[PDB]
RNA sequence: CGCGGGGUGGAGCAGCCUGGUAGCUCGUCGGGCUCAUAACCCGAAGGUCGUCGGUUCAAAUCCGGCCCCCGCAACCA
RNA sequence: GAAGACAUUGUCAGGUGGGGAGUUUGGCUGGGGCGGCACAUCUGUUAAACGAUAACGCAGAUGUCCUAAGGGGGGCUCAUGGAGAACAGAAAUCUCCAGUAGAACAAAAGGGUAAAAGCCCCCUUGAUUUUGAUUUUCAGUGUGAAUACAAACCAUGAAAGUGUGGCCUAUCGAUCCUUUAGUCCCUCGGAAUUUGAGGCUAGAGGUGCCAGAAAAGUUACCACAGGGAUAACUGGCUUGUGGCAGUCAAGCGUUCAUAGCGACAUUGCUUUUUGAUUCUUCGAUGUCGGCUCUUCCUAUCAUACCGAAGCAGAAUUCGGUAA
RNA sequence: UUGACAUUGUGAAGAGACAUAGAGGGCUACCUUUAUAGUUUC
RNA sequence: GUGAUUUCUGCCCAGUGCUCUGAAUGUCAAAGUGAAGAAAUUCAACCAAGCGCGGGUAAACGGCGGGAGUAACUAUGACU
RNA sequence: AGAACUGGCGAUGCGGGAUGAACCGAACGUAGAGUUAAGGUGCCGGAAUACACGCUCAUCAGACACCACAAAAGGUGUUAG
RNA sequence: GUCGAAUUUGGGUAUAGGGGCGAAAGACUAAUCGAACCAUCUAGUAGCUGGUUCCUGCCGAAGUUUCCCUCAGGAUAGCAGAAGCUCGUAUCAGUUUUAUGAGGUAAAGCGAAUGAUUAGAGGUUCCGGGGUCGAAAUGACCUUGACCUAUUCUCAAACUUU
RNA sequence: CACGGACCAAGGAGUCUAACGUCUAUGCGAGUGUUUGGGUGUAAAACCCAUACGCGUAAUGAAAGUGAACGUAGGUUGGGG
């Protein structure tokens, strides 16, 4: 909700991510906004699997 | 295109200075060498900083070359070169065209 | 571009490294099976084994070149 | 206590890296964008009988192709028509007559060419080597193409002669760098040798925006210098189209061209459509519509008076003076 | 972020390659190899 | 990211991402190693991370289209 | 909108086309006299309400190139063939 | 509109310009915000706009060539002026005549090549399509299509003898 | 009905420099230039001066290098005087 300057998620004519959410571990300050890190996303379906 | 495997030109040797054989190959640039003055005035000019500090060509156009007959005297092994016309497929094995078989 | 691999019926995969007769699935047909239909079996056809050349007692296979595609890297006219 | 010569710390190297930085994101153009290439070029025409000559004028073509489709020589004559032969007919192969090109000579087209420049056979690389002059475009610069020569080495043919790519007019590329051939020469400057390097002459790698930067978008958050050299209002020229109006009379109208209509044609008008254009205006003439109010036009809906009827009356239709 | 070198020293097991010997296959090259008086990397 | 409650959140991991095995004649830097050299040097093998390969993930970003044959009026298609 | 040859305007006044960058005449020091160009001569307005032969009456006449518009088709209007 | 709280507000204090702060409008950060203000670099650069100062005399243009990321700009040739130089009526001329060439336009032409194009007439099919007499014939008859001959009407920027 | 100008005064915009091209004037001339510096001075002037130094008298080759007369310094043509 917020505009191009102030997010990597803000801008364009509809309120949407644009490009994955899902963010690397290597990403630098800036870049890091979102799911960190995320092996896998979604609803959590199964048991912990630990 | 088609040329034979041995062309007969007039030699420079100053000793055949005549029609002589010469063997044909068509030509490829060769191995580039460091330790020529360009290559070492780029290497000094593009390290530290600054990018890339020469231009590199991007706008390409042509699809051709031009193939280049390098000749080998027989005789006296004086190399000599000539530049044929822009080409497509070019092949230096000779078999020559026949008119009474079929297509 | 430097290295490397692949091309097999109408389509899709084994067989390449083993140098020795090219297999299977779908497709097509004919026969069989069932009292029938379906299904299931069996057989015929289907791949110049991409092209040319070399090596060998003998090459789809190994090697050289060419057509296409693919992978990483590279690139001061 | 834990860890332990691993972490950490220091330097170098590879990957990642719009988090950030800087920059770029053609031209012509009936405004720009889209489109296209009129950007480098070639044939015929426009082109107005030397030359030259524009348009996003017309019909097209080029980034190739060819070891022969290059060079020399010899022999033969093409397309097609007519008449004939088993299968064999409109198209097989064979024979004769006729035959100025009505065929072919890579492609685009125009010239040219017949004992050839065409088709078949033979030999070869003259598509070789050395630098100069010249024509075209033009600045009498470059590039490409070509012309005629001079000094060598050859091919063919008996020989005369011809042969410096393609029967001619298109078919292409500077500086710097790299790389190759040649000269095996000059230099590496305190003196030597050898590798290495740099020089000298001729090629190749390429710039297609083609006399040749290394280059993606967006802005409806926007900025600046300007332009009426340039669009979106009005106005002005035009009138295709829109709208309106004539002439002719094949026909409709039972019969009868013209009461009322009217095909095929054709001649005009208007600026209340939209186009075409780009003259004014970009140091700004307030771009819809409505409301309000005045005036003007007539191509007249009504009201006045009339003419004509397929006008008995009624209603109606056509037309005139009239705003 | 990854590697290398330095900070940064002190030792044994397994694996990898060289110079002493060596049984089986091709005057004298090599593999299945095995312990080192010795040298070497995970 | 979505936006009280109620109710439901279907199918898709090919793509761009993200994330995991590393069982690797794939690619691969500096160093280090070997050969040739008279040396500068050239060559060769080897080689971290990363990429590539192979799994997971859509309450990640997103996507949810054609075509052919068929039902006893036609039409249409539960079926393939 | 785009060209060819030539002449012009741009860069240029003056006489004329009422008026006008481009037409016609003519190109320019300051004056006087005379004569003309193109255009004109009822009055505005300088200059013959000159002369001669015809034609036209228009209940929207006509009146001088560029230029400032009018066509086809019609008329016992009138004139000449 | 809200009005007992995600309430209102003072003072203190913290956060400073590619930085803050943002219940997110690119909002606010001293009337300044899609990057504050102050000084300096800085007379920043402009192929673009505007201006650019006394008189008289003489001469007097160009909007055209070619190249250029060239099209509101430059370079270049040309047009112009100035300085002159060497000679003194000529190696001259936006002109005519004579003699000699060249050209493919205007016109013309199609009973001439190419292409287009109107109409009939006469002929031939062992070899066009049909109807009649025929089992058929390389048998015959009528018509239609092309074909040939002599004519006929009309044309061309990319057609042409002249 | 394109832009600036309500009015007036004062200020207000092609300069200087280093290096250069053509032309000109002046001097000396195969040379040329005193003024870096020195001497001297009535003192930022005027006057005098060596060694040096740049440009010219020699060019052509990347270079290593070599280096400008057959002749009345040529012939033919035109040439002022
Ligand atoms: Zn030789």
């Amino acid at each position: 909700a917020m505009n191009p300057v102030d997010h990597p998620h803000g801008g364009g004519n509809h309120q949407h991510i644009g490009k994955a959410s899902t963010i690397s571990r290597g990403a630098v300050s800036g870049q890091k906004a979102g799911l960190i890190a995320a092996r896998r996303t979604g609803l959590l379906r199964g048991s912990q699997k630990t | 295109v088609n040329v034979p495997k041995t062309r007969k030109t007039y030699c420079k040797g100053k000793t055949c200075r005549k029609h002589t054989q010469h063997k044909v190959t068509q030509y490829k640039a060769g191995k580039a060498s460091l330790f020529a003055q360009g290559k070492r005035r780029y290497d000094r000019k593009q390290s530290g900083f600054g990018g890339q500090t020469k231009p590199v060509f991007h706008k390409k156009a042509k699809t051709t070359k031009k193939v280049v007959l390098r000749l080998e005297c027989v005789k006296c092994k004086t190399r000599a070169q000539l530049t044929l016309k822009r080409c497509k497929h070019f092949e230096l094995g000779g078999e020559k065209k026949q008119k009474g078989q079929a297509l």
